[PDB]
């Protein structure tokens, strides 16, 4: 779907 | 009776033009229409609202519903309404206040005539369709619209300047369309009541216009995934009700506005993946802060102590910066820290001992810093942990006993530190363990047999330690094991002969140990083995012919006590480096044997 208006979930 | 009759007929007529394979409208198929599913009436028994959300209805927009004379709200959210919107579809819908067509199958253009036909609307949503062409400039004519959501379509051209005439707007959501590269129209600064501005993934270029400083009621500003440039303007700091600022994945430069510290209302701030320089502002009084993401910038200086005033902080991701200094010693003691990722910085000193003080920490990712000292025994009791990555630091001492057996721990990565001690038998409790990555340390003693009980393990990576004694026979029945690397240790004894449990084993690396006996023949029957390194040991006997079944990226049996002939597949001089240092070995080069 459409990415929510929210924080990036990227991480190591 | 009169109004119940009218409503029932119009509703049934509308339903006839749709397909209802889920039987969602069976109640429309004895009872007054005011009690049919999705239907609300006023006191005179006239239908005022039809909400068919998530009913799996298929077919064209049911414009007959607009013939209900008191219909004010219509939602077809998340169905299969298909085809395109025509001007005509909305001719009779002029009483509507609210229209939700989001998450359907609509294609083609938005009709230019929509504002004329729907002049009373307060709420318009058509998010998540396949709408194409431009947002009509006529949208500037809406006199009452409070919320507009066209996010997630294929709308192109540019955001029309005339939207700035819709000064009743409180929410403007145009995110994830196919606009041409353009600037945020300056005229959006006239929308002085805006609380939500969501223009993520809109191909925006250039600065945030200065006129947007007039949007002093902003609650959520989200301009993520664009190519915006220049400074993050410092007027965001004086927004008295701001809760969320999302600016990640842009080309913002300069520094975080100095007075960010006073944004007491702020819950979420993400300005990751930009080109920010300078320091994290200090004197933070970010009382409501839940999430701070500033990863992938060029930030320098320390994590200020005043971050610990954020008693609701749960997410802190600062990785890939040039941050320095010791962490605030109280970090996590008074916050429900959930996700902490500070990797690829230059932090030093100890890992704050109560980083998991509230028992919520799931990710502790600190790769590539210069953290020193020991892991606190506290962390040994952090039962919520799933992902731990402490590699490439300057950590030392023995690991806390309970750390090895944490019930939800999936990735345990400790490599390239100076940890000492034996792996305890409490490792048996790590039921969810997938990846054990502990290479380049000073771990001693024998690999405990219980690691063979953790059925999910996919990786055991233990190279460059001081492990001794034997490889436990138990490892040989880890069905999911992909990678076994125990090179550069002091292991002795033999490889087990029965290896058919290793159906997923892709890499077997036992180079540079004291291993003896024969290479078992079943090494060659492992179905996905691509890497085999048994070099620098004391393996004897003959190289099994079954190795010729495998397609090996790496085969290294050098520096052992092996004898007999090289298997004929490997007889060419290009493989010779694989077998050097076995004085008992030779190649069958056309008749006799060459050493
Ligand atoms: C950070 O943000 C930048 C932009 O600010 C972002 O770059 C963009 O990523 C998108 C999506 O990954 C890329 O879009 C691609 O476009 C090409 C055509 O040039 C196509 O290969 C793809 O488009 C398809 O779109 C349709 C799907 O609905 C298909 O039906 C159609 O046939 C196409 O194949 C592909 O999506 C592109 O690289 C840019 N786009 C823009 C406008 O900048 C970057 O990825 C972001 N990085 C992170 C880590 O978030
Ligand atoms: C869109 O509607 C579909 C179908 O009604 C929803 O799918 C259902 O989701 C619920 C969970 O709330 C499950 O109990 C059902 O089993 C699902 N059914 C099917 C057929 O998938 C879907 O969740 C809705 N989407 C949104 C975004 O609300
Ligand atoms: C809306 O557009 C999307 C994206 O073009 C279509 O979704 C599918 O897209 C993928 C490739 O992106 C294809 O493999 C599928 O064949 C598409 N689905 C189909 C044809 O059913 C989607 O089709 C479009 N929807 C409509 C109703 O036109
Ligand atoms: C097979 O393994 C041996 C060691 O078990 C490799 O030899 C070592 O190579 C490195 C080069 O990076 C040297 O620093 C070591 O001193 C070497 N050890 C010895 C005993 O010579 C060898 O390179 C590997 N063979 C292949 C073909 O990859
Ligand atoms: C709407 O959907 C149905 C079934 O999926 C299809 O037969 C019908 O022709 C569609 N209409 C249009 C205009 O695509
Ligand atoms: C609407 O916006 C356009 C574009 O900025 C502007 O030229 C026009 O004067 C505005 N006025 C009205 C009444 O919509
Ligand atoms: C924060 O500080 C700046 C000036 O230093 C001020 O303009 C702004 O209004 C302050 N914000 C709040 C929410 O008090
Ligand atoms: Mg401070
Ligand atoms: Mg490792």
């Amino acid at each position: 779907p459409i990415p929510p208006s929210a924080p990036s979930k990227r991480h190591n | 009776m009169g109004s119940l009759n009218q409503d029932a007929t119009i509703l049934r007529q509308a339903k006839l033009g749709l397909s209802d394979p889920a039987q969602s409208l069976s109640s429309w198929s004895d009872v007054t229409p005011c009690k049919w599913l999705g239907v609300s009436c006023d006191a005179t028994s006239n239908v005022v609202s039809v909400d068919l959300s998530s009913f799996m209805l298929v077919g064209p927009f049911p414009s007959i519903l607009c013939h209900l004379p008191s219909l004010h709200s219509l939602s077809l959210y998340n169905n299969s309404i298909n085809g395109s919107l025509s001007a005509d579809d909305f001719d009779t819908c002029h009483n509507l206040i609210s229209l939700d067509l989001s998450e359907n199958l609509l294609v083609g253009s938005i009709p230019k005539s929509l504002p004329f036909n729907l002049p009373n609307l307060k709420f318009l949503e058509i998010s998540g369709n396949n709408l194409s062409d431009t947002i009509p400039s006529s949208f500037g004519e809406f006199r009452k619209l409070e919320s507009l959501n066209l996010a997630g379509n294929f709308l192109s051209g540019t955001i029309p300047a005339s939207l700035g005439n819709v000064t009743t707007l409180k929410e403007l959501k145009l995110a994830y369309n196919l606009f041409s590269p353009s600037q945020i129209p300056s005229q959006l600064g006239n929308l002085t009541e805006l609380q939500v501005l969501w223009l993520a993934g809109c191909n925006l270029v250039g600065p945030i216009p200065p006129s947007l400083s007039r949007l002093t009621s902003l609650v959520n500003l989200d301009l993520t995934f664009n190519q915006l440039t220049g400074s993050i303007p410092s007027w965001i700091t004086q927004l008295k009700t701001v809760e969320q600022i999302e600016l990640f994945n842009n080309s913002f430069s300069g520094e975080l506005p100095e007075s960010m510290g006073n944004m007491t209302t702020l819950k979420r701030f993400d300005a990751s993946m930009n080109k920010l320089t300078g320091k994290i502002p200090d004197n933070l009084n970010l009382l409501n802060l839940e999430s701070l993401n500033l990863f992938e910038n060029m930030l320098e200086g320390p994590l200020p102590e005043s971050i610990t005033r954020s008693k609701t902080l749960s997410e802190l991701k600062l990785f890939n910066n040039r941050l320095t200094g010791v962490l605030p010693s109280q970090l996590g003691a008074n916050s429900p820290l959930q996700y902490v990722d500070l990797s690829y910085n230059r932090f030093s000193g100890e890992i704050p001992a109560n980083v998991c003080g509230e028992g919520k920490l799931e990710y502790l990712i600190l790769i590539d810093n210069s953290f020193s000292g020991e892991i606190s025994n506290n962390l040994g009791k952090c039962k919520s942990l799933t992902r731990v990555r402490l590699s490439n630091n300057k950590l030392s001492g023995q690991i806390p006993h309970g750390f090895w057996g944490l019930p939800r721990l999936s990735l345990l990565e400790l490599s390239d530190n100076s940890f000492t001690g034996s792996i305890p038998k409490t490792i048996i409790g790590a039921k969810n363990l997938s990846n054990l990555r502990i290479s380049k340390n000073r771990f001693s003693g024998s690999i405990p047999n219980e690691i063979g009980s953790l059925n999910g393990i996919i990786e055991i990576s233990g190279a460059e330690n001081d492990f001794s004694g034997e490889i436990p026979e138990s490892l040989v029945k880890l069905k999911q094991l992909s990678r076994l690397d125990l090179s550069k240790n002091q292991l002795s004894g033999e490889i087990p002969r029965e290896l058919r449990g290793w159906k997923n084993l892709n890499e077997l690396n036992l180079a540079n140990n004291h291993l003896s006996g024969e290479i078992p023949k079943e090494v060659g029957i492992l179905p996905v083995l691509n890497y085999l390194d048994l070099s620098s040991n004391q393996f004897s006997g003959e190289i099994p012919l079954e190795l010729q079944n495998l397609k090996l990226n790496v085969l290294n049996l050098s520096y052992n006590h092996l004898s007999g002939k090289i298997p004929p597949l490997y007889a060419n001089k290009i493989y010779a480096h694989d077998f050097i240092g076995n004085p008992g070995l030779c190649v069958d080069l056309d008749g006799l044997c060459r050493k």
